[PDB]
């Protein structure tokens, strides 16, 4: 897309796969490291 | 994140994620640098200062306030890392200190982000002449001919020259509180350093001698307790004046980025030295500032 960014051309066989991406993988991993932020801190020190 | 036992045992390619991550970050900042530099003004390098001012400022803030946070500032950051982080710190401070009406209206993220970045840092960058007492400087892990291999200094004031030491820092601090200027002729301080300054002092307290008794003399922070209270009626000094100068927000950033300093300060010490600030901010009660 690094062309197509400053192309005309945003049509894409993967403009819905990164659409679907940006839209909800990403706030899905925002939320899921939001709700599960101590599994991935827990380093062993105790935590949990 | 967290990235004790990735330091400790992990793949060589995801640490080098890691230190690519850091020093782009890092030569992003001397990128500005360079750009302000030929021109203050703020398409592509204005995308990449857009960049900085929008995501990048944050995430190291973010980065760096969660290292301080899990005690992470001794394993992430060794070999070039402190290079990086050091170029990170003479950009950060060249915002602080430039006069540029460009870097105004980011200062409030500087400020914070030069407080999240001095809250986590391996080595006290402020006690350059007992800087040697710290095995983990990037000097005494280099030894000499590794320092010159790579493209250190061999001086810690050299690696730092614009940011002043320690003491240079306090004695601005104190003339500061005598002068009791507003804050548009000085903003730089209250803005970044004020800040900075705190964190810096909460992350080598307990390396301070009246901490630790034991290893002194050779410690690698000469800090003082009263020196820390001074610092806090200086503060307050000067609190006093943007009080009555009508202040603006900027000094309740001040005072939430403080409250650590007024937490770690001593109950006996708290008598007879904020019933005064609650004396002063309810004789000038008429402000939307809430001290603690």
């Amino acid at each position: 897309f690094d062309g197509g960014s400053r192309g005309k051309g945003e049509h894409f066989p993967y403009e819905q796969e990164i659409k679907f991406f940006a839209k909800v993988v990403l706030p899905l991993i925002d939320q899921y490291f939001k709700n599960h932020r101590l599994y991935f801190l827990s380093a062993a020190s105790r935590p949990l | 994140l967290d990235a004790r036992t990735v330091m400790k045992t992990g793949l060589e390619s995801v640490k080098s994620a890691l230190r690519a991550f850091l020093d782009n970050a890092a030569e992003d900042l001397e990128k500005t640098m360079e750009n302000l530099k030929q021109g203050q003004f703020t398409k592509g390098v204005t995308q990449i200062i857009n960049y900085t001012t929008v995501a990048l400022l944050p995430m190291l803030s973010s980065l760096f306030e969660h290292i301080g946070q899990h005690q992470f500032g001794e394993d992430l950051i060794l070999e070039d890392v402190q290079v990086s982080c050091y170029r990170i710190l003479t950009s950060l401070y060249a915002l602080g200190t430039s006069k540029s009406i460009y870097v105004e209206r980011q200062r409030s993220a500087l400020g914070e982000c030069l407080a999240a970045f001095a809250g986590a840092f391996p080595v006290a960058f402020l006690e350059t002449h007992l800087d040697k007492h710290n095995i983990y400087s990037i000097y005494n892990t280099k030894s000499s001919r590794e320092r010159a291999a790579l493209s250190l200094p061999t001086n810690v004031e050299d690696v730092c020259p614009n940011i002043p030491s320690l003491e240079k820092l306090m004695e601005e601090i104190v003339e500061l509180a005598e002068s009791g200027i507003r804050y548009t002729q000085m903003p730089h301080v209250m803005e970044v350093i004020l800040p900075m300054l705190c964190s810096y002092m909460s992350r080598w307290w307990e390396h301070g001698p009246e901490n630790n008794p034991e290893r002194a003399e050779m410690c690698c922070t000469a800090l003082n307790s009263e020196h820390m209270n001074t610092l806090l009626g200086n503060i307050l000094k000067i609190i006093y004046n943007n009080l009555g100068i009508d202040e603006g927000a900027w000094m309740k950033r001040l005072a939430v980025f403080s409250q650590p300093i007024i937490n770690k300060v001593k109950p006996q010490l708290l008598k007879t030295h904020f019933l005064p600030l609650m004396e002063k901010l309810k004789k000038k009660a008429a402000t939307v500032v809430s001290e603690e």
